[PDB]
RNA sequence: GGCGGCCGUAGCGCGGUGGUCCCACCUGACCCCAUGCCGAACUCAGAAGUGAAACGCCGUAGCGCCGAUGGUAGUGUGGGGUCUCCCCAUGCGAGAGUAGGAACUGCC
RNA sequence: CAGUGUCUGGUGGGUAGUUUGACUGGGGCGGUCUCCUCCUAAAGAGUAACGGAGGAGCACGAAGGUUGGCUAAUCCUGGCAUCAGGAGGUUAGUGCAAUGGCAUAAGCCAGCUUGACUGCGAGCGUGACGGCGCGAGCAGGUGCGAAAGCAGGUCAUAGUGAUCCGGUGGUCUGAAUGGAAGGGCCAUCGUCAACGGAAAAGGUACUCCGGGGAUAACAGGCUGAUACCGCCCAAGAGUUCAUAUCGACGGCGGUGUUUGGCACCUCGAUGUCGGCUCAUCACAUCCUGGGGCUGAAGUAGGUCCCAAGGGUAUGGCUGUUC
RNA sequence: GCCCCGGUAAACGGCGGCCGUAACUAUAACGGUCCUAAGGUAGCGAAAUUCCUUGUCGGGUAAGUUCCGACCUGCACGAAU
RNA sequence: UCAAACCGGGAGAUAGCUGGUUCUCCCCGAAAGCUAUUUAGGUAGCGCCUCGUGAAUCAUCUCCGGGGGUAGAGCACUGUUUCGGCAAGGGGGUCGACUUCCAACCCGAUGCAAACUGCGAAUACCGGAGAUGUUAUCACGGGAGACACACGGCGGGUGUAACGUCCGUCGUGAAGAGGGAAACAACCCAGACCGCAGCUAAGGUCCCAAAGUCAUGGUUAAGUGGGAAACGAUGUGGGAAGGCCCAGACAGCCAGGAUGUUGGCUUAGAAGCAGCCAUCAUUUAAAGAAAGCGUAAUAGCUCACUGGUCGAGUCGGCCUGCGCGGAAGAUGUACGGGGCUAAACCAUGCACCGAAGCUGCGGCAGCGACGUUAUGCGUUGUUGGGUAGGGGAGCGUUCUGUA
RNA sequence: GCGGAUUUAGCUCAGUUGGGAGAGCGCCAGACUGAAGAUCUGGAGGUCCUGUGUUCGAUCCACAGAAUUCGCACCA
RNA sequence: GCGGAUUUAGCUCAGUUGGGAGAGCGCCAGACUGAAGAUCUGGAGGUCCUGUGUUCGAUCCACAGAAUUCGCACCA
């Protein structure tokens, strides 16, 4: 699927936005995910308000990558109009060995348990990183 | 009237170009080639273009442009065969 | 290609390069008048006089004039047919017409180039 | 400052310092000459005052450009398996990184 | 008047022919057939589709040429018009759909001026093929410039079109001569923009024949967006209590009974729906029976699994099937 | 002969839309406002001639897109089409 | 017989419409584009079969001298879009300071693109020289077929879709044997003269079946031997890493697990355990105002923590191999069968059967070379599959010559 | 393309005596009516297609050009 | 779903030289009339569908969206 974006129509709003954590201090941890994928920007809200709603301990959670490559759907016969944006909104490219959740932690990970929430809910075997 | 819709060009024809004069053998003072119009400057071969670079060869006559800023757009200094 | 530095400046010439021969450049100064037989390649100056050297033979008046100009194309010009040149072509960067150049010019002709 | 050589690593910015030899600024426009409206341009003349803009030297490599020592991803090409896919052989190697050059050289 | 013969112009269904092209997600409706300039064309070239974006059918003596001076947008400061200063390769502008080129400039301003000359060749368009066009010489001569040099119209690529006939510029031409009417070579202008080009519209269930799947309306097959059903997470409702019926948002699947439907299979044709009547071969079920969950305290219910063993035997309106 | 004007619709025909008053609600009824001149009062009308329409009310029947009566803005019904 | 008579007559009407179109053998052996044509399932000049003539030296599989810019990549037009820092503008709350929100700019990390880029292939491709080749390339002219390829898979583009239009890769139907794959257009290997001998390839090699029940090593045990998925699993095997370990712990077994307090608030009620905030103190070896089950609310039952006993491997965690749950339907069920712990399967290897394959003995064709008048012979290189179609030989036959 | 007609103040038009530019309607005002209407009276409003030429002077002559309209021609 | 038309001050509508937002009616008021009526005069009344883009400036260009209407398509 060649990367798109728009320079076309407007179509739906983020289903996503709040970043979370405070970024006064800039770290390098997070959770890699083993294998290229597409995800979409609502599975990507489940995910992240997944863990954003079990850190309640403290927060410094952040996501690097976010939807930025929309996909439109032709709904009925065919003969007259490329495609409309509907369900399928914005997705996010990753790549075999890219970092998606990072949260600024000291070895005292309550946060392995929200990033399990979020790893069922996302369509990819991903893994916990310590470094 | 003014122009809209932002985009690269706007779709022609097949290119009409050549590239004619052997510049190795006789070639009378004329035009070595063919790709764009309009251009003076090279009175011989001049072959010189950015990259690996260019040449031609032999052939006394003076004068002899280019096309333009194409193959070896760039005026050298002279050149013949080898003993006109 | 684009114009150099130079070109944008118009004080060179390229169309008498094109040709291999020699320029006949005009230098003028408020003070003194001076020309040279450079040749393609650099600065290669084959022979040259300052107004200021006409003075060597016996000149009194100012060297800032019109009767200054044309003598020293005459020494310039008897100079360089004692070099080994004939053809020259003129070189005056910037100036007016009538002025000190077109004596200077007439002068080297007066001479044999 | 004069006078040469090599002659696009001398694109473009920036620093120190020196010669009343030289040179722009500057100064003055009686005249040659000249501005459609303006000696500003153009052109001519004298040199009070500096170096605040040349030039001679010389100190940074930013950025452009031209070369050199090291190498992962990517990629050329021909066989292997494998659900997709991936692997091997072989010629190189993104781009990042370590360095070279801000003139060089003779004479008065 | 007439009768009438002949001819001309107008009116003239009263009479007769689909002749009126094609593409096309069958066809029809809606959209397209000349030409220029990105992407698509997958680094030459060349390359399609009612392929996504946008235009040309003209305008102009100047938006031509040369020279002098000048250099722009835009932003900031003092007063959005103006003026002064600073920043500013330039994003300006350059006639036109875009790309490419350009600033002591092919850009702007001003002045001057006007090469859009005549004649004849060589070269360019894989592969032969005309008109036309362009780059580059020669011979003789117009304009501007000191000169080199620059022009064959407007920076380059769209603004165009035959034969016949007519109107316009030198000559040639018909027993024998004069006076006229007539007949060609080269070139320019006038129309065909359904624009390589006809002077001008329409129905057809009485149909026939020669052919073709290169033509649809059904059944089968693929897909399944729609449709049916299930699963994951689970907000929330539920007096309190997600998870004990219900169950949104979102995500992941199965079936293909529904529907829309990409035309390789049959239209050299397996005549159409449903019912009826008659013979043959199976199971994702309501009650009863055996079970799971329970918003299952008990009772009574809800939902789901299993099961054919037996039984599914009837009317009124409509030809009608649900 | 025709252009000219006029007559003629038992000539081919055309008769859309809106507001107010007024009703528990919807419609009909009346006037206007606009468009294209009028916009329909006799009868009778969704009738073999109205889509929407198995139109609305109702008879009748256990029930009847059937039928009959009425209302009826009359998609594309209406005058010897 | 009529939306139009019959018979004959000028019709053996005109058709870009269908069908038809019959002997043997030998050689070679397709394509689906352009300009114009009353032309588009037609020719001529041309892309392609064949034959004759003419000219002349390359061509291209290579190399060398140029032109393009796509894939990819990078990061890029435009139009979106993530975070932080800095500066400027506007609005609101209190002080002319600051805090909060919105839009534009720059930088770093983050990055974005159907219409981009600091960089950047393969690759195809114009012109001129070579190993190879020496007469190929190339120049001319005649006679043709011809400008209706399609389908399956994968990746697509247009397309809201039908047994597509239109591109790309591959592969077949084409022009392919033989052969295995159970059967099979394309998967693997490998290419047809005759008769014959040997040895190999396909594949097969325990038996029917012709060939070793062959060698080394290993796995599975499922008979898996082949549909199978999103999802689950201490079935089992292997590897790395944290903590606790024999000065009685980590887990078992025994007994505690308390006091203010039914913490406050809220709530019909919630007294560790709906929810809202805290989560201290007490006795002290331990006991969190309490991690779960449970009650309408209590109660009750465990855990955390500690002691005794038990005396030893235990616990949390990461990765990898294979199988499995997610799987109900049709008159008798299984890999070709028998059947095989390998007579399976996986990783290799060896010997054979097995092709009209390869090699050898007796009998060919076409093209080119040498010698030749020769297309007659001799020798030499290539040797021999074929539909449509092109070319060539041939014999059966009748009648009339001359012998 | 060819030929005819037409091209006067907003609108519709008269005006060939070459030497007055005018009428109706419309617009404004006055008079009238209680007022409004309609008469009626008054005023304003004209590059009289454009240029040039002919004459002393032309809307009203000649020539050239343009507009509008009709007939015709063309509309491969 | 597809295409065409339409979407200006309360109502009905004109308005393409892109740079004036206008007409009729209605509403309010003035005038007049004893007064009310009707003229007549005056004023108010318009995100000129919406956003964005384009231009020195757009109701009057381009693009996207919405509404109304008509034809067509769908309707076990």
């Amino acid at each position: 699927q060649p990367k798109r974006t728009k320079f076309r129509k407007m179509h739906k709003g983020r289903n996503r936005g709040l970043a979370q954590g405070t970024d006064v201090s800039f770290g390098s941890f997070g959770l890699k995910a083993v294998g290229r994928g597409r995800l979409t920007a609502r599975q990507i809200e489940a995910a992240r308000r997944a863990m954003t709603r079990a850190v309640k301990r403290q927060g410094k959670i952040w996501i690097r990558v976010f939807p930025d490559k929309p996909i439109t759907e032709k709904p009925l016969a065919v003969r007259m109009g490329k495609g409309k944006g509907n369900v399928e909104y914005w997705v996010a490219l990753i790549q075999p060995g890219k970092v998606l959740y990072e949260m600024d932690g000291v070895p005292e990970e309550l946060a392995r348990e929200a990033f399990k929430l979020a790893a069922a809910k996302l369509p990819i075997k991903t893994t916990f990183v310590t470094k | 009237a003014h122009k809209k819709a932002g985009g690269s060009t706007r779709n022609g024809r097949d290119s009409e170009a050549k590239r004619l004069g052997v510049k190795r053998f006789g070639g009378e003072s004329v035009l070595a080639g063919s790709i764009i119009v309009r251009q003076r400057g090279t009175k011989f071969h001049a072959g010189a273009n950015v990259g690996c670079g260019r040449d031609h060869t032999l052939f006394a006559k003076a004068d002899g442009k280019v096309k333009f800023e194409v193959k070896g757009p760039k005026n050298r200094k002279f050149i013949s065969i080898e003993a006109e | 290609k684009k114009s150099a530095r130079i070109r944008r400046a118009t004080r060179a010439r390229r169309k008498l390069q094109e040709l291999g021969a020699t320029r006949l450049v005009v230098h003028r100064t408020p003070r003194h008048i001076y020309a040279q037989v450079i040749a393609p390649n650099g600065s290669e100056v084959l022979v040259a006089a300052s107004t200021v050297e006409k003075a060597i033979a016996e000149q009194l008046k100012y060297t800032g004039n019109k009767d200054a100009a044309a003598a020293v194309g005459k020494a310039v010009a008897e100079r360089a047919l004692e070099k080994g040149i004939k053809d020259v072509s003129f070189d005056r960067s910037g100036f007016q017409y009538h002025g000190r150049v077109q004596a200077l010019a007439d002068a080297a002709r007066e001479a044999g180039l």
